[PDB]
């Protein structure tokens, strides 16, 4: 009874054609990943930083430790080519199975096989399918562990000497650390899981997640939902979709904040500096310049009475001054050598700033993630010249948009799933209008 | 201030538990047509 | 004096505000006397001319020009790189006619004070105490009449 | 050209529809 | 044991000066054939007292307690300078550089905010003669400069300022200016303050000293717009001495 | 020289009479500064009557 | 009695030359050979009683004294003005482009 | 108005010898300036040190004068401070520091001439806008 | 850039990532052909 | 060019402060609100008049019966928001009334601006701020922004006036 513009809803009870829809769609995802990587590589120029070149997939591979050496210099582009080709080739196989199951295959699976066939209302079968996929996901998290510990390591922006690829021999297992993250506040100076700042915690979290997913997968293969869960949920295909839409929405919002604040699993060598980073680097830059001229940046009082270069945070830490006072929670490998126990150390600042830190501050200040939609870099009043929008702005905005619409999609399908399960999703029965059998409010 | 902190932690926890147990208490069944 | 008083932006009907109520005297005050015509010169004896405030602007900078339109003095906002200050240019003011006829002023803050008034046109002495005038321009009956009738129409 | 390839690729999709419509396929 | 940044951050400990153990009752001897510097001077205020105005004649108001509203942003630290031995054996500390100022605003009863530039800029502090040793009864007395709380570029809310900004009340084009001159003409004040530092602990091995201080100075005058208040500041201090 | 009765205060003295003497802003009618009256300040009494 | 001291300074030689006691360090770029090195020394060693005092800056090479000698006519000295030298404002007076 | 040889004529050295660029050279120098310099020097200012700009009168007063092709090509190989006293290859992109500033690696000698030429030409076209900052935007 | 041996396909690669967009557009040609049933 | 016209009116007329504009804003945003909330209400109080999952097909333009329940809509909004419409004629008149009246009101304010009869200032605020350099509001902050707008756009926006503002007269905060 669905119109053409809701035509994919005709697939709800046709398990075979829906399988083809899904597998064909999965081919599309794999195709883009293969095609986009090759497009990026074809355009790549190694002498330019990646973030000056509109790259979003090559940075993901380099972060896994392929193609790069110390300082994030690209040493070898062949791993990029391989990742692209292999994804590209694999989409043809997914495409093939996809359109076979959608056009030629059995329309409904339940007659061909009792293993692959399913009823949405079959709570036992649904949790088994769920369980299988939890195991797949657990295996996937373990592959990242395997790469970090047994197959060459990961890129580590914190590595001494400017960053490098590093094998992770002691992943964090202490659950006070791992789950400690899940209980940190999401507010400033804490930042929930987005504050993860070392590969040992990253690798250790994926060991934990891998095991938990596999355990839960086996759990749900072996059990059926308990009655308290049976009475709490709507059990239908559209309900299930609505649940996943909400989960994807939450996940997109998290990824948005991850790429905007985190410079560990999104190294600034590849993705450009974060907004906080670039703002801290401007204060560093003019600190350095003015001090070279003879300024005593420690004792310089600015117009407001606060320090022109240096001030205190609300809890006393010595921090950069100006509007960047808001960004003092920023930590980055070019800045940390200047920190002592009370914050920025005036003696290190006077004596120990290195040329590579002056360079990196100047580079990051001039690549702040500000730009126009037509890719003019800098503040909105800047003139044309610099063709630049940060990969972080591209990745943050795109995934905020997608996360928002998926929350709307959650609301849409959750409300309809509820109304359809109760039997009034098509409208009110004229002969049995509930309100007409209720007492008036006044 | 800590008296205030504890009081608010307790009040927020209370209202959150009402919310969660309330929706766990057969909410699909509270509609005017088909309650199951 | 009657003709000079017409050459003064405080009588311009497009200088009021919607909720600035009452007579024009309540704003700049009751006009008492024409102070005279202010003539500005730099240290080289060049006669300078104050750029007059256009009706669009609630506020306007103090810029002094020569007969050819070249900027020769101003009151600077940022002082550190000022090139055209009254202090640097030795700007003076001399009055002809009116109440200050034949008087010349050289001290920079007095000279600036008359330059701030010359953007309004001819310079007048006002009684601001009698009506407790607040110093903010109001429109004339020409303005209020036009406003009401265009809105009713 | 780049426009030669994208023309051939772009022509493929609608050509499938046409072949099936002209042969009364399962559209 | 030593604390790292990640131990301190967010605790408030970053605004606290290092303390000495209550056993540190030694003495640091002074070799006049030797030059000395203060490698670090740290001053942590604990109490802000503001003098009231008694409006009347010879009553003279007292210093009243105030509440701090600007949080843990008050300490002076990393101050260094020469420690000179004088002809009479008095020592004189000459401040050279460091984080030697903090804007502070405290609230008096009734809600008046009093901002001040808590500082020891250009501090010169001396001892009594014939010191020869820094002990748990050595006092340092001195004076320092208190520059204007806002510096020359600061613009008031109508855009008026000293080295920048408008020179008149542009929103009142035909108001008489003489009533407005105090608000229209900014001035930069430079006053003196006084400070006592009382050494109460001395680590004779390491050259660390710690103790108590009281300073007196003026609060903010908003570039001449109003009269300042007198302020009394008490706290603790720490300093480390090195052979120069 | 400027007590409440010079200021046309009418209910203030009835709160003072039975023991309410300080304000949340830290002054007291006796002239003492730096006092904390707790809830039962002049402000708290006013609030209580509104509720 | 209420006078803007910065405006008053614009009426002295400060308003026409590089005031060795007051001017921000960026102004030494107007003449060749002065920035940044000699500018740094000049500012660190202020104030000066006479324009000729800058030749007595300890450590000058003969080439640096030659640069200074050639530029003495573009220098001046007035009384130090607290408002212009506080805040480290001779190194950064809040003016960029 | 158009790009005439007269605007495309710039000083080659301090002696006053001149060179006339082609339009091709100008457009190429502009592209290379954007590629390797504009992130800090857009419009002739210096974002990380606004006290020093690329205006002709500024370059003329640098030691080594830099208001000519030779002085600019040399600056791109071995940049110094404004008074000539210190070499700054370690914090300023140059051929001498192309290992740490990788965009400088694939620049040829003729590219340096084109970049230098664009810098000398552009103030002839834009006037005060070149190196003037947001005031003239 | 792509490895030398594949440089022949460079213009093809500049076009490939658009291809998934063509599947969405193709769905509306298909519905145009059967009349939005 | 219309975007330029918006910003001109802020900088020169302080048009956002004008109560006739504010009534216009309330009429346009109130109109859009009414549009969305009425459309959503009808679509979510529909009667089941067909069996399809697409509910559009179950309406006939010559049918006498209301296609949605006013009674259920009224109870929903009464319990959600406190009040609801109960009269279909009043509701649709009100939908006419709100955006029309809003636009008429903004027109009146622009007639005032034809004469520079602006609602530019609050005299009490200006008197206090002139005498008390510590007094600051969002009102005084916005006028500083208008003053920047005027000085920085006027030379290029009114080229016939031949405004020459030397850099030293331009109002600017610190650093920027
Ligand atoms: C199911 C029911 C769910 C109900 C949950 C109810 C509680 C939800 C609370 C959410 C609101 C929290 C606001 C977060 C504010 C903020 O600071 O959030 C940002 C934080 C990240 O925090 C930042 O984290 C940073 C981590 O970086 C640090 O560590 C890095 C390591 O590389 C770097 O070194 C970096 O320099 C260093 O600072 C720092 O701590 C910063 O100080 C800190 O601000 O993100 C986060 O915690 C990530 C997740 C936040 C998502 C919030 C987005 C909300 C989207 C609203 C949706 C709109 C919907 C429309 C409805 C219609
Ligand atoms: C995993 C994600 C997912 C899945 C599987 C579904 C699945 C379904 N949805 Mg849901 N939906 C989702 C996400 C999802 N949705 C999100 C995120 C939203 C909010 C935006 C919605 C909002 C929504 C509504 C409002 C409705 C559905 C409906 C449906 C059903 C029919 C849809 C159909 O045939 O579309 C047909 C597809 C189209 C008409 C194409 C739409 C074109 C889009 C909107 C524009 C694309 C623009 C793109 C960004 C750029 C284009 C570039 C250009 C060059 C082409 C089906 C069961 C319908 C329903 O209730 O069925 C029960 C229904 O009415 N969905
Ligand atoms: C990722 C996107 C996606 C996917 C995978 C599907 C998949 C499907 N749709 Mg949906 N649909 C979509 C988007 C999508 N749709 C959008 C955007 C709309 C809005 C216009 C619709 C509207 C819609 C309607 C109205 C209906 C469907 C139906 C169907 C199913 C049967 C279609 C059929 O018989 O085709 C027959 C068409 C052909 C045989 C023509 C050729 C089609 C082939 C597959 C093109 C392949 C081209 C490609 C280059 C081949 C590569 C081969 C390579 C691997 C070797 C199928 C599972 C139908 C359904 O549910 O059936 C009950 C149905 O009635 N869809
Ligand atoms: C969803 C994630 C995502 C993100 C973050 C990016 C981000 C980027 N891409 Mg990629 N891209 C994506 C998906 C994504 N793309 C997809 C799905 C395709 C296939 C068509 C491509 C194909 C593609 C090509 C072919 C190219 C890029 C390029 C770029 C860069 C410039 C983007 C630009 O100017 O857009 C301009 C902005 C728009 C067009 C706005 C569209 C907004 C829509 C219409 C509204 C959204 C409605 C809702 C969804 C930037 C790094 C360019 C580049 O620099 O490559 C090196 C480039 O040439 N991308
Ligand atoms: C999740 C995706 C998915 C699912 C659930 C199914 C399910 C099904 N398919 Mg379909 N199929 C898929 C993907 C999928 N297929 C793909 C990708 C292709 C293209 C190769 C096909 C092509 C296809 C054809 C041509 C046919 C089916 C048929 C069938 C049915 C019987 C299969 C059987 O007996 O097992 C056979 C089991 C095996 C051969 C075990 C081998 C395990 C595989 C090959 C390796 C494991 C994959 C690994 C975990 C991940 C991939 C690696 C990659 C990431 C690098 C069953 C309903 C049949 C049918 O419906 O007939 C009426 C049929 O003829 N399928
Ligand atoms: C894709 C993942 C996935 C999905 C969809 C499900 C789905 C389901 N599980 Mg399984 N589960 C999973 C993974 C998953 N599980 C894994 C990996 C494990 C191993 C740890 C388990 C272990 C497990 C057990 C032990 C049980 C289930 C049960 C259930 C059912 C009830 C779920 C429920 O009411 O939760 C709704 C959630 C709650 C009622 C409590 C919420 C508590 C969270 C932590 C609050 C936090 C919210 C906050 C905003 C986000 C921050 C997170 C915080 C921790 C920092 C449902 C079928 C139940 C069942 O019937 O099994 C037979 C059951 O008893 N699951
Ligand atoms: C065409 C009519 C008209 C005009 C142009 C004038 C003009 C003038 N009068 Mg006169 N006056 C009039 C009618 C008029 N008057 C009438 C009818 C009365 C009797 C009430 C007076 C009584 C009067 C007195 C007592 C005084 C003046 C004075 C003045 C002068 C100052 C006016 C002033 O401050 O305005 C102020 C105007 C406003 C602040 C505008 C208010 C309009 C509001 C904002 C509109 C409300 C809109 C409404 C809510 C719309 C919502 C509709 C929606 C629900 C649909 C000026 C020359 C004064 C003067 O200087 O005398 C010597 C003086 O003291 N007038
Ligand atoms: C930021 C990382 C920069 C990039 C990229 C480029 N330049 Fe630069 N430039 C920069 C600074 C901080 C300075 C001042 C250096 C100093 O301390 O003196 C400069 C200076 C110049 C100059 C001298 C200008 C003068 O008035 O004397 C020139 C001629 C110059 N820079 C040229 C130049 C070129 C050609 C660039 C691209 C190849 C380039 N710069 C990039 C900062 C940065
Ligand atoms: C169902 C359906 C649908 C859908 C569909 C789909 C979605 C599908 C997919 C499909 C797919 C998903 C496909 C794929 C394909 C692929 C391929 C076919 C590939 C190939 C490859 C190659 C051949 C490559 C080559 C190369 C190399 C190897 C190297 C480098 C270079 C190059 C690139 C050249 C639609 C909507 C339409 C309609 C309705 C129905
Ligand atoms: C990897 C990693 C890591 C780790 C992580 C982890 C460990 C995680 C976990 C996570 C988790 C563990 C999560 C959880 C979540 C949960 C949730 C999200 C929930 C949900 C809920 C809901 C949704 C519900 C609802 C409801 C209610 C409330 C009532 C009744 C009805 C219902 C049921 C509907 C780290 C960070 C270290 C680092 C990096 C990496
Ligand atoms: C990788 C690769 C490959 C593959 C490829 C493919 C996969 C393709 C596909 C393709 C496709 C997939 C295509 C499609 C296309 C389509 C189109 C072209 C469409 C169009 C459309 C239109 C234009 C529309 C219109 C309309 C309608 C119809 C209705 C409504 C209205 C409108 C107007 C919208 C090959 C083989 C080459 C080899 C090499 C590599
Ligand atoms: C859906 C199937 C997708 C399969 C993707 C696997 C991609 C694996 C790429 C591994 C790259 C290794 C490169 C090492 C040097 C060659
Ligand atoms: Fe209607």
């Amino acid at each position: 009874g669905f119109a053409w513009w809701a035509g994919n809803a005709r697939l709800i009870n046709l398990s075979g054609k829906l399988l083809g829809a899904h597998v064909a769609h999965a081919g599309l995802i794999v195709f883009w990943a293969g095609a986009m990587t090759l497009f990026e590589l074809a355009h790549f120029i190694p002498e330019k930083p990646m973030y000056e070149q509109g790259l979003i997939l090559i940075p993901h591979i380099a972060t896994l430790g392929w193609g790069v050496g110390p300082g994030g210099e690209v040493v070898d582009t062949f791993p990029f080519f391989v990742v692209g080709v292999v994804h590209l080739i694999s989409s043809a196989v997914l495409g093939f199975g996809g359109v076979y199951h959608a056009i030629r295959g059995p329309e409904t699976l339940e007659e061909y096989s009792s293993f692959f066939g399913y009823d949405w209302k079959d709570k036992n079968k649904m949790t088994t399918i769920l369980g299988f996929h939890l195991i797949v996901l657990g295996i996937g998290a373990l592959l990242l562990v395997a790469k970090a510990m047994f197959f060459g390591g990961l890129y580590d922006t914190w590595a001494p000497g400017g960053g490098d690829v590093r094998v992770i021999t002691n992943p964090t297992l202490d659950p006070r650390v791992i789950f400690g993250y899940l209980l940190k506040s999401p507010f400033g100076g804490e930042g929930w899981i987005v504050s993860v700042n070392n590969l040992e915690d990253v690798v250790g979290g994926h060991i934990w997640i891998g095991l938990i997913c596999i355990a839960g997968g086996i759990w749900h293969i072996l059990t059926t939902p308990f009655g308290w869960a049976r009475r709490a949920f709507i059990w239908s295909g559209e309900a299930y979709l609505s649940y996943s839409l909400g989960a994807l929405s939450m996940m997109g919002f998290i990824a948005t904040c991850f790429v905007w604040f985190n410079n560990t699993v999104y190294p600034s060598e590849f993705y450009g500096p974060t907004g906080p980073e670039a703002s801290q680097a401007q204060a560093m830059t003019f600190l350095i310049r003015d001090q070279k001229l003879g300024a005593n940046v420690g004792s310089a009082q600015g117009p407001t009475g606060l320090g022109k270069y240096l001030m205190r945070s609300p809890t006393g830490e010595i921090i950069f001054g100006g509007e960047t006072m808001r960004f003092w929670d920023f930590r980055g490998p070019w800045l940390e050598p200047l920190r002592g126990p009370n914050g920025l150390d005036l003696n290190k600042i006077k004596n120990d700033i290195q040329p590579w830190q002056e360079r990196r501050a100047a580079e990051y200040m001039t690549h702040a993630p500000l730009g126009s939609l037509n890719s003019v870099g800098g503040v909105a009043t800047e003139i044309n010249s610099v063709n630049f929008v940060s990969p972080r702005s591209w990745l943050a905005t795109s995934h905020f948009v997608l996360a928002f619409f998926f929350l709307v999609g959650h609301l849409w399908h959750a409300g309809r799933a509820r109304a359809a399960a109760a039997g009034f999703e098509k409208g009110i029965d004229r002969e049995s209008e509930p309100v007409l059998s209720m007492p008036s409010l006044d | 201030m800590e008296t205030l902190k504890i009081t608010v932690y307790i009040v927020v926890t209370f209202f959150v538990l009402l919310f969660v147990f309330g929706f766990l208490s057969g909410d699909p069944a509270r509609n005017p047509k088909r309650k199951d | 004096e009657k003709l000079a008083f017409y050459d003064y932006i405080g009588n311009n009907p497009a200088k009021g505000g919607l909720f600035r109520t009452g007579p024009m005297n309540k704003g700049d005050g009751i006009a008492q006397a024409w102070k005279g015509h202010a003539v500005f010169r730099n240290k080289e004896g060049e006669e300078l001319f104050v750029r007059r405030m256009p009706a669009f602007f609630e506020s306007f900078p103090v810029i002094l020009t020569d007969k050819n339109g070249v900027v020769k003095a101003d009151i600077p906002f940022r002082r550190a790189e000022s090139k055209y200050s009254f202090e640097q240019q030795g700007v003076t003011v001399s009055f002809y006619g009116g109440e200050l006829n034949g008087q010349t002023f050289t001290d920079p803050p007095t000279v600036k004070s008359y330059a701030r008034k010359a953007i309004f046109g001819e310079i007048f002495e006002f009684d601001t105490e009698t009506l407790n005038s607040d110093g903010i321009f109001r429109t004339s009956p020409r303005g209020w009449f036009t406003f009401a009738h265009a809105v009713f129409a | 050209a780049q426009l030669t390839m994208i023309a051939m690729i772009g022509i493929a999709g609608p050509m499938i529809i046409f072949l099936l419509a002209v042969r009364r396929g399962n559209l | 044991q030593t604390l790292t940044y990640d131990d301190i951050v967010g605790t408030g400990l970053a605004n606290k000066c290092p303390t000495l153990d209550d056993t540190a009752r030694g003495a640091y001897p002074i070799d006049s054939s030797q030059t000395y510097r203060i490698a670090r001077l740290c001053l942590q205020p604990t109490t802000f007292l503001v003098k009231e105005e008694p409006k009347n004649k010879r009553q003279e108001a007292e210093f009243v307690p105030t509440k701090l509203v600007t949080r843990e942003t008050t300490s002076l630290d990393q101050i260094q300078g020469e420690l000179k031995v004088n002809s009479d054996g008095s020592l004189t500390f000459v401040e050279e550089d460091g984080i030697d100022f903090q804007p502070v605003t405290v609230q008096m009863a009734g809600g008046e905010r009093i901002p001040l530039l808590f500082t020891v800029k250009n501090l010169v502090a001396s001892t009594q003669p014939n010191v020869t040793s820094i002990t748990t009864s050595t006092d340092f007395k001195g004076e320092f400069n208190v520059p204007s709380y806002r510096t020359a570029n600061f613009l008031d809310p109508k855009g008026r300022g000293l080295a920048s900004g408008y020179d008149s009340a542009i929103a009142l084009p035909q108001a008489k200016e003489e009533e407005l001159a105090r608000a229209n003409v900014k001035r930069f004040s430079l006053t003196k303050g006084q400070i006592s530092l009382n050494v109460a602990k001395v680590d004779g091995r390491t050259g660390e000293i710690a103790g108590t201080f009281e300073s007196e100075q003026l609060s903010d005058d908003d570039m001449g717009a109003h009269e300042p208040h007198e302020v009394k500041i008490q706290g603790v201090f720490y300093a480390s001495i090195e052979p120069a | 020289l400027n007590p409440m009765w010079r200021q046309g205060m009418f209910v203030l003295p009835f709160m003072a009479r039975l023991g309410v003497t300080g304000s949340w802003s830290g002054w007291s009618i006796t002239g003492e500064t730096g006092i904390d009256p707790g809830f039962w300040s002049f402000e708290g009494v006013a609030l209580a009557h509104i509720v | 009695e209420l006078v803007n001291v910065v405006d008053e300074k614009l009426g002295t030689a400060y308003g026409e030359k590089i005031d060795l006691n007051n001017t921000n360090i960026a102004a030494f770029i107007q003449y060749r050979g002065l920035y940044p090195t000699l500018a740094k020394l000049i500012v660190k060693n202020a104030p000066y009683e006479s324009v000729e005092d800058v030749l007595n800056i300890p450590g000058l090479t003969e080439r640096q004294k030659q640069i200074l000698r050639e530029n003495l006519e573009h220098f001046t000295v007035t009384e130090v003005e607290t408002a212009l030298v506080e805040g480290g404002d001779r190194y950064n007076n809040g003016l960029y482009k | 108005a158009e790009l005439t040889p007269e605007v495309l004529t710039v000083p080659l050295n301090s002696e006053g010898k001149t060179i006339t660029l082609t339009e091709k050279q100008y457009l190429e120098g502009k592209r290379l300036f954007q590629y390797a310099c504009a992130s800090c020097h857009v419009g002739g200012i210096t974002k990380t040190n606004p006290s020093l700009d690329l205006r002709t009168e500024t370059l003329a007063l640098a030691t080594p004068p830099r208001d000519n092709i030779e002085g600019l090509v040399d600056y791109m190989k071995n940049p110094t401070t404004y008074d000539g006293e210190q070499e700054i290859a370690e914090v300023h992109p140059s051929l001498r520091s192309a290992d740490i500033f990788p965009k400088m690696r694939n620049l040829t000698e003729k590219d340096l001439v084109a970049i230098a030429g664009h810098i000398l030409v552009e103030p002839k076209i834009l006037g005060d806008k070149w190196g003037g900052g947001k005031v003239y935007y | 850039k792509l490895p030398e041996a594949y440089a022949i396909f460079d213009p093809l690669v500049d076009v490939l990532p658009v291809i998934p967009v063509l599947f969405l557009a193709l769905a509306f040609v298909w519905q145009a052909a059967v009349g939005f049933r | 060019a219309i975007f330029r016209f918006l910003l001109f009116f802020q900088g020169f007329h302080n048009w956002t402060l004008n109560p006739f504009h504010m009534m216009g804003v309330a009429g346009v945003l109130g109109g859009a609100l009414l549009c969305a909330i009425h459309g959503a209400t009808v679509e979510n109080t529909l009667f089941q008049d067909g069996e399809g999952a697409s509910t559009f097909r179950a309406f006939n333009p010559t049918q006498a019966e209301e296609t949605y329940s006013m009674v259920t809509a009224n109870r929903f909004w009464s319990q959600i928001f406190g009040i609801a419409f109960s009269n279909k004629r009043w509701l649709h008149f009100f939908m006419l009334f709100v955006p029309v009246t809003g636009l008429w009101m903004s027109a009146i304010g622009v007639v005032g601006l034809a004469l520079n009869l602006r609602s530019y200032d609050f005299i009490s605020q200006e008197i206090r701020a002139a005498e008390d350099p510590e007094f600051e509001t969002f009102y005084t902050k916005n006028l500083l922004l208008n003053e920047g707008i005027r000085a920085w756009m006027a030379p290029q926006d009114q080229p016939h006036e031949n405004f020459v503002f030397p850099e030293e007269v331009l109002p600017r905060g610190n650093a920027l």
